[PDB]
């Protein structure tokens, strides 16, 4: 059970770790959180008091080395950094849970909840899709673009999810135009699944990150990267049965933590009452029908 | 993007576009089967593909044979109309390939778009115009070449005969979408409209009988007259 310690709770900042968060007050004495599951990789998150524009944090696995939280006057921001020290480390650790100065990862026992959510999400997935490979950790903010929204400006600041786009060339054979159009099997078993993601355990991985950068920090690009790779399964008549058994289990835990008041900008009408109601998988995905039907049976 | 009232003159400027029509290319009569259920029999249909600056028409004859042993024969002719077009555009030099196509219904804009991937320069536009192209098979001479085709078969016209020798294509556009609604309204009047008189022919090479001028403002105010009557007797005012 892993730490990550703060040198100090400077400003007014209501901080996220993984699914739960908690209000920390200027110059509180706050010096980190510990008890953290050690298997899984989180995310700490963060909205100033003062400025609740720009959700901001940080992706990391606390296998990968040990770090820590800085506020940084100049660029007003709380700052991950790994320490390369481990002994000094640890001894900042030990006197600060000694003198009691930080919380609990608070994990309910029966909870399966993060584990169902990033059953796929990987440090090393994460740092193909996120950029600073002189960080063992990604930061992730509630403006940064993706790859494909550049091409509809900073190249460094982007996510690399896989644009899907499906009136594209790649996604439609020539002489197929009508099969490929109706059928996206070929786009998604070929195109994605065979060439450029290699398993379906990476598209995944991209699905379940891109959902959760869109639901932590209200990421405009990764909700629409979530929403087109649900309905480029759904919309694809020949899906291997282990994909669709898993994608069921996927968006079930994703609908059943997704906050109820943003559900409205979160949630697509469309691609939902599409893939649910109209898709070649309308009948396939059972949990993830009655979950959205018994919680936001508004949006269908 | 949209066509409609505030840019039409642009229908007439020099970058060449093709205004497509599917709604006849999937045709059928509705008929009663021996054991008292309702069958459909397909007829040969057509697209109409036409450029409203120069009056040429192309016309795909869509034969019956295309839709046999296929299902879902209404979203089938969609993507036969785009395949068509996309085939005609290919084959024309680059010169003349269109700059735009505008599809008078929205349901062919996602096919051509499809079929058309490969010519990202050419824009694929809908209109909010309510164009009667739909009365084209009300025309004799292009129902009689759809109804004897035996095979899938184009075939050339300008709808427009000769008349870019005396008025413009503006003028030429508006007289031809004032005889389609008038046939589309009512077919029977606005055929008796344009052949009462059995000295006014048709020339062998055209659709339209050889009115002069005078004769066309004639004939013009009677299709006008039908199209606000028959709306009377259609909305009894
Ligand atoms: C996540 C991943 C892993 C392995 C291969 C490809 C991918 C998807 C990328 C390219 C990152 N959009």
């Amino acid at each position: 059970m892993n730490t990550v310690p703060f040198t100090s709770a400077p400003i007014e900042v209501t901080i996220g770790i993984d699914q739960y968060s908690f209000n920390v007050k200027e110059n509180q004495p706050f010096h980190g959180i510990k008890d953290i599951p050690i298997g899984h990789v989180h995310v700490i998150h963060f909205q100033h008091a003062d400025n609740s524009s720009m959700r901001y944090g940080y992706w990391f696995d606390c296998r990968m080395g040990n770090f820590y939280i800085q506020y940084d006057p100049k660029d007003g921001l709380y700052k991950m950094m790994e320490e390369r020290d481990g002994a000094k480390f640890e001894n900042i650790v030990h006197n600060f849970k000694e003198r009691q100065m930080m919380v609990s990862y608070p994990k309910i026992d029966e909870d399966d909840t993060w584990y169902n959510l990033t059953e796929f999400v990987q440090m090393d997935k994460i740092r193909k899709i996120v950029r600073k490979d002189e960080n063992q950790f990604s930061y992730v903010d509630s403006s940064m673009t993706t790859v494909q929204e550049n091409e509809l400006s900073d190249p460094a600041h982007s996510l690399n999810y896989t644009v899907i786009n499906f009136k594209s060339r790649e996604a439609i054979r020539p002489g197929h135009e009508m099969e490929d159009f109706l059928d996206k099997s070929y786009y998604l078993n070929t195109v994605m699944l065979q060439g450029i993601f290699k398993n379906s355990s990476n598209y995944f991985g991209e699905l379940q990150f891109a959902f959760l950068n869109a639901m932590f920090f209200g990421n405009y690009g990764s909700s629409l990267q979530w929403h087109a790779m649900i309905e480029l399964i759904c919309s694809s008549a020949t899906v291997p049965k282990h994909m669709l058994d898993k994608l069921d289990e996927i968006l079930y835990y994703q609908i059943k933590t997704l906050p109820e008041q943003y559900s409205d900008i979160l949630l697509n009408e469309r691609v939902w009452n599409i893939c649910l109601y109209s898709s070649f998988q309308k009948n396939s995905l059972h949990n993830t029908e009655k979950i959205m039907e018994n919680k936001y049976p508004e949006l269908l | 993007g949209a066509m409609n009232s505030s840019n039409y003159a642009e229908l007439f400027n020099n970058d060449i576009k093709l205004f497509v029509d599917d709604t006849n290319v999937y045709r059928v009569t509705v008929h009663k089967t021996f054991e008292g259920n309702v069958a459909t029999k397909a007829i040969n249909g057509c697209i109409f593909t036409l450029n409203p600056k120069t009056g040429h028409l192309f016309l795909k004859i869509i034969h019956t044979s295309v839709w046999a042993g296929q299902k879902r024969l209404s979203q089938l002719a969609k993507w036969k109309t785009a395949e068509e077009v996309s085939a005609l555009v290919r084959s024309l030099p680059k010169e003349e390939q269109p700059k735009q196509i505008i599809v008078t219904r929205k349901a062919m804009l996602d096919p051509l778009e499809v079929h058309m991937l490969d010519f990202p320069n050419i824009a694929i536009r809908p209109t909010e115009l309510r164009l009667p192209f739909s009365a084209a098979m009300s025309i004799d001479k292009l129902s009689d070449v759809v109804m004897k085709a035996t095979e899938p078969q184009m075939v050339l016209f300008n709808i427009y005969d000769d008349w870019l020798d005396r008025i413009s294509s503006y003028t030429a556009f508006s007289r031809l979408t004032l005889l389609l609604r008038a046939l589309k309204t009512n077919e029977e009047s606005a055929k008796m409209i344009l052949l009462s008189d059995p000295t006014i022919t048709i020339k062998s090479y055209h659709l339209w009988p050889s009115f002069t001028d005078e004769q066309w403002i004639t004939i013009e105010s009677q299709m006008r007259d039908l199209i606000l009557t028959e709306y009377g007797r259609k909305y009894n005012v």
